[PDB]
């Protein structure tokens, strides 16, 4: 027995979770329970919290998506067959050059994209702002929202900063499934090969190095969850030989290791470092680096 | 030295090789049989590498690259200075990578857990052999593995990928990033969560796993469970490398023009390939 | 140039967030000891991280990290060696003396409580609403052990409340009594519970709990230290994959 699938699956009340300080008004009702997802994780689904943050999330997030499939109906001429066949060749494409940074541009011509662009601002730091308050409501500290900023970080340099600092929406990223590649194969060939950007190379080892962690992390509890391992944060209060055979298999292996408590903080830097230097990379590049391999040629 | 609750632990049997002939430390590493294979796998290959630099003239940590026979030697061997060191050093990292694995078997044995993280790591040892081994053999020749240099090799992987146009529109290659994104997202919630609840606001109680579950249920209406994270990272990992190796085993065996064109199976359907207007009519 | 400025700065940062990581993850094991358990003379170049406080809910008290060590028990095992760096036998029975793959820590003997101040673990028969929603409900299925010998029957399931899953089996044994076996060491088959880890004359010597209605962090890591303990020592009594095959 490996315990990546459940044996048996038990069931019991839905649970409505702590109350602590959060707005029991704004919590809607237990959803069903999935024996599929049992087998894997929790059966239960909801309860969510749906304030007005949420809603106004949910909404310009709706709108955002909305304004992009209007977009692709028209270029499918209102013909669903159309539509589907060339889904993933529709594109919501920025303003030209010509227009800078202004919000002139004529609707099928730039300012779709404009309004598509602010929904989906809207949406992101709406969504962001609740995944501290509900972190505030239970009295728990703020790692998911500062994790989160670095995520946005990378997103706010491709849509808006560097945009901004080159002068142009034309410089943004637009909305389409192959176009989007494109844009990023594009991307490479003008700034001279990404991979002689340092920080395109340091975000790589980070991303790699995630999916290293978290097999090896993912491996370990499942290793010791025959000792209770997964129940991680009473490990930390009082340690078990869980964490102790954990962090012996580590030292044993490669002479050195972590704790229960402390593994997590290499993980949530693991992660955040992804995007970190993925943002700091882009945001140099065509600002003040034009050429990476020239650049990698004076240093 | 010893952490203050190891000695317990520091007990005789796991091997699978040698009886107690190589169970024993060096510090904090353990040995065991597949701890000495290692070492003379590591040792030769980074001996033969160093010689390579010879031949080539430097000792550039930037400049050093080990090359594979080139296509005219098809599958078959090659000159010391010609492929044939790259060949020798493969079959040593191979080695050495699987001594690494089985070393972390007998460790597992010795502690009474799982073999997960030797299980995982395995994949990535499959991926390397794949981009070495496989792929070479099926499209018949060492020529088309990548080289041994810092940066070489990434020159290798721009060469490798503008043959088929833009690698990105290999459908394999999109679902692998998909899992590594998606690992990495998660990574960073694991993280996130159990240090919010471990270090909550100060001058409060350490929260629960209950608070976790109600954290995320309130945040997205669903909570994978303490359980299901580890599960989750551990399978998102693994089919990232999964696909990794798919996505390159297919191309320049079963593929061979631009990717890109491979999509118009989509498009060319019947009941809409002929249909006038949108992007494609 | 900015970009070198800036890649500059990276690993100046990186260095210190792995030194600062490193120090972090030195709350649990330090100081290092000699295989005497005095202070060892290399402790690293890595020193220890100024103490933490963890506050506990319900009049659990507090936790303060790092700090002297908590395990102070008798350890029944002897040196091998005059050089450091060797195996240490056992001087009597592992699984009993709790050493090896079959080592137990003394946590707190009490329960894992959940948000609310309840036992997190309960046998199902008490557990209100709670019942088996899929997969084959062991309860009342014989259990085997690596021997292939019956060594009891499943009488009931203990359920995580909070997180609705089942954690351990309880078995009835020949005696009348019964043990708990973690559900990650069985395998719950159409006819039969197999328990690969133990030989049926093993189970009586699992460790067992004071109370029938609930079980201590003590209680189960005693419990799982001494089940797993029998991959290694149980050995001479697994029988092979084709003898089981029948
Ligand atoms: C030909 C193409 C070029 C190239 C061009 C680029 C470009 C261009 C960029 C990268 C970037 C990256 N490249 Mg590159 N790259 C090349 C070759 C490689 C190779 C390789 C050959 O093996 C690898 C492994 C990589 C790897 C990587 C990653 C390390 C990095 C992306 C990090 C990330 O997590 O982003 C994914 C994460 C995000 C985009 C953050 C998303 C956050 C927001 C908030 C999400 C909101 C979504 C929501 C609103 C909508 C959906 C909601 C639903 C509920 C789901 N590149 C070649 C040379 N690469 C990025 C970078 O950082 O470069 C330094 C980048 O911009
Ligand atoms: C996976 C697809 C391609 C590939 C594509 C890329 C791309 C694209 C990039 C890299 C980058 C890297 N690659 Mg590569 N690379 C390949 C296969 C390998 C293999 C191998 C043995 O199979 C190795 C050891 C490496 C190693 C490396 C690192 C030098 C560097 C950062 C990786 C990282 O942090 O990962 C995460 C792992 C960790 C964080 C663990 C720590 C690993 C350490 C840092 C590895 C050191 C390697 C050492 C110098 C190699 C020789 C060791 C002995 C002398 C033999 N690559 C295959 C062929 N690689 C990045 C770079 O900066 O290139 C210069 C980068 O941009
Ligand atoms: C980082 C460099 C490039 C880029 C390069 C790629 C590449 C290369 C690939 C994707 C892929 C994807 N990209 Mg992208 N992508 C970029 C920025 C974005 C942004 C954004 C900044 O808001 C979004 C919302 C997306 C969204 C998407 C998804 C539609 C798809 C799978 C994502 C995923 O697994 O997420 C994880 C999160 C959840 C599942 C939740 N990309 C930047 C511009 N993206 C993959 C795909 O299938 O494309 C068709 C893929 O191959
Ligand atoms: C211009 C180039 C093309 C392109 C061409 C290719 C090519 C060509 C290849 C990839 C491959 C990959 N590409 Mg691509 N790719 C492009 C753009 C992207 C972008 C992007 C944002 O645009 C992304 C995110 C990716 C992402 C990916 C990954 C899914 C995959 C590489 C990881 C891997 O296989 O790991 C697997 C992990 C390993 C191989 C590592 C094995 C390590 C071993 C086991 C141990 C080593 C130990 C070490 C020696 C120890 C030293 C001692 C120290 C003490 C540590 N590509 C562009 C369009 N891509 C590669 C792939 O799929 O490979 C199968 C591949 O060959
Ligand atoms: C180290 C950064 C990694 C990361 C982290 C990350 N993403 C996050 C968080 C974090 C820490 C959140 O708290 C937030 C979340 O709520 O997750 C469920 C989120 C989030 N990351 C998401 C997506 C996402 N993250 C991505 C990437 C990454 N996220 C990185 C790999 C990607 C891509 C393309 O790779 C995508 C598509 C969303 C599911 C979610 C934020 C949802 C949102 O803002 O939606 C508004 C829209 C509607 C309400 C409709
Ligand atoms: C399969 C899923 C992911 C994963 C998992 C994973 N990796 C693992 C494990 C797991 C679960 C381990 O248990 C093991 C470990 O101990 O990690 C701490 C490991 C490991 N993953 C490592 C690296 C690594 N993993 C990678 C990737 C991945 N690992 C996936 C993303 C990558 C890349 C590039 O993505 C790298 C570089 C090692 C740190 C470690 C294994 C250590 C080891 O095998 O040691 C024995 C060998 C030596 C000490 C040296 C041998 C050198 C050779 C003789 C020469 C080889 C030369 C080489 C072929 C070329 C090098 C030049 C490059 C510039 C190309
Ligand atoms: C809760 O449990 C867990 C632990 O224990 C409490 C652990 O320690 C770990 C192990 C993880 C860490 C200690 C975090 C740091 C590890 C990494 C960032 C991965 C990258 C590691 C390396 C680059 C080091 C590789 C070293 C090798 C191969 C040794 C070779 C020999 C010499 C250099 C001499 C995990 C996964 C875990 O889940
Ligand atoms: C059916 C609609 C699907 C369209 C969604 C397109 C997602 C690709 C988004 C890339 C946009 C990048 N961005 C935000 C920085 O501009
Ligand atoms: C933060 C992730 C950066 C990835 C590089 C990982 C380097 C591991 C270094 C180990 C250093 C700690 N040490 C000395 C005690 O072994
Ligand atoms: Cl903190
Ligand atoms: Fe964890």
């Amino acid at each position: 027995y490996q315990n990546i699938f459940s044996q048996v699956q038990v069931r019991g009340p839905a649970d409505l979770g702590m109350t602590e300080d959060v707005n029991l008004a704004n919590r809607s009702g237990v959803g069903p329970f999935s024996t599929l997802l049992g087998w894997f994780g929790n059966a239960q689904l909801g309860p969510i919290y749906l304030g007005s943050l949420g809603v106004l999330s949910l909404f310009s997030g709706l709108m955002w998506f909305f304004t992009i499939g209007i977009w692709f109906w028209y270029q499918a001429g209102w013909n669903p067959a159309v539509f589907l066949r060339d889904l993933f060749f529709f594109s919501l494409e920025p303003p030209a050059p010509e227009y800078g940074l202004s919000f002139a541009a004529p609707l099928k011509e730039g300012g779709l994209w404009l309004i598509a662009s602010f929904f989906m601002f809207v949406a992101v730091w709406s969504w962001w702002g609740r995944t501290y308050l509900r972190a505030q409501a239970l009295g728990m500290g703020k790692h998911t929202a500062w994790a989160f900023l670095s995520a946005i970080w990378l997103w706010m340099v491709l849509g808006f900063i560097r945009p901004i600092l080159m002068g142009s929406w034309s410089e943004a990223v637009p909305y389409g499934i192959f176009s989007h590649l494109d844009w990023t194969n594009n991307f490479s060939l003008v700034h001279g090969n990404l991979f002689y950007n340092p920080f395109h190379g340091l975000s790589i080892a980070f991303l790699y190095g995630s999916a290293l962690l978290f097999a090896m992390h993912g491996a370990t509890i499942l290793a010791v969850s025959r000792f209770g391992g997964e129940r991680e944060l009473e490990q930390i209060a009082d340690r078990g030989t869980a964490a102790e055979r954990a962090a012996l298999f580590w030292r044993w292996t490669m002479g050195f290791n972590a704790t229960m408590e402390g593994i997590h903080r290499w993980a949530i830097w693991m992660a955040v470092l992804v995007t970190l230097t993925g943002g700091i990379g882009i945001l140099l590049s065509g600002t003040v680096v034009d050429n990476w391999y020239v650049w990698g040629q004076n240093h | 030295a010893l952490l203050s609750f190891e000695r317990k632990y520091r007990v005789p049997g796991g091997t699978l090789v040698g009886g107690n002939l190589f169970d024993f430390w060096v510090g904090p590493f353990y040995v065991g049989f597949f701890g000495v294979a290692t070492f003379f796998f590591a040792a030769l290959g980074i001996i033969l590498i160093a010689w390579s630099a010879v031949l080539q003239g430097t000792w550039n940590p930037q400049l050093i690259s080990v090359y594979p026979p080139a296509l005219e030697y098809g599958l078959g061997g090659a000159p010391l200075a010609k492929g044939g060191l790259w060949q020798i050093i493969t079959i040593c990292a191979t080695g050495a990578f699987v001594s690494w694995a089985l070393r972390e078997v007998e460790i597992c044995r010795k502690l009474g857990i799982g073999y997960h993280i030797p299980f995982a790591f395995a994949f990535a040892i499959l991926a390397y052999l794949t981009l070495v081994l496989f792929r070479p053999v099926m499209m018949g020749a060492w020529g088309y593995a990548f080289p041994y240099g810092i940066w070489t090799h990434l020159d290798w992987v721009s060469n490798t990928g503008y043959t088929y146009g833009n690698f990105h529109y290999n459908p394999a290659h999109m679902i692998a990033i998909s899992f590594f994104f998606t690992n990495a997202l998660a990574l960073a919630l694991h993280g996130a969560l159990v240090l919010s609840a471990a270090n909550p606001e100060k001058g409060k109680e350490m929260r629960t796993p209950d608070h976790e579950d109600t954290f995320f249920r309130d945040l997205v209406g669903y909570s994978i469970g303490t359980l299901g994270i580890h599960r989750l990272g551990l399978l998102l990992s693994l089919s990232a490398v999964f696909f990794s190796a798919l996505c390159m085993i297919i191309t320049g065996t079963i593929w061979f023009d631009q990717w890109v064109d491979w999509w118009q199976w989509w498009v060319k359907l019947p009941w809409w390939a002929n249909i006038p207007g949108g992007i494609n009519g | 140039d900015l970009a070198s400025l800036a890649i500059y700065s990276f690993w100046i940062f990186l260095a210190g967030l792995i030194y600062y990581l490193q120090t972090e993850n030195m709350r649990e094991g330090y100081p290092l000891e000699n295989e005497d358990g005095t202070p060892a003379a290399n402790q690293g170049p890595f020193p220890l991280p100024k103490p933490k406080t963890f506050i506990l809910p319900h009049g659990r008290g507090t936790l303060t990290v790092p700090g002297p060590e908590s395990e102070d028990r008798p350890i029944a095992l002897a040196r091998t060696a005059v050089s450091e760096g060797f195996p240490h036998a056992p001087t009597g029975d592992p699984m009993k003396d709790g050493v090896g793959p079959a080592s137990w820590v003394a946590r707190r003997d009490l329960p894992e409580l959940d948000g609310h101040g309840h036992n997190k673990i309960k046998p199902m028969k008490a557990a209100a609403g709670f019942h088996v929603s899929a997969g084959k409900n062991p309860i009342g299925l014989p259990v085997r052990g690596c021997d292939l010998e019956i060594a009891g029957k499943v009488v009931d399931i203990w359920v995580d409340i909070p997180e609705q899953m089942a954690r351990f089996l309880e078995v009835e044994l020949k005696d009348g009594s019964t043990r708990l076996l973690p559900m990650q060491m069985v395998k719950v088959q159409s006819n039969r519970v197999h328990v690969n880890a133990l030989s049926s004359d093993l189970f009586a010597g699992i460790p067992t709990i004071k109370s029938p209605t609930e079980v201590t962090l003590l209680e189960e890591d005693k419990i799982c230290g001494y089940v797993a303990g029998g991959l290694m020592y149980a050995a001479p009594k697994r029988k092979s994959v084709v003898a089981a095959m029948l």
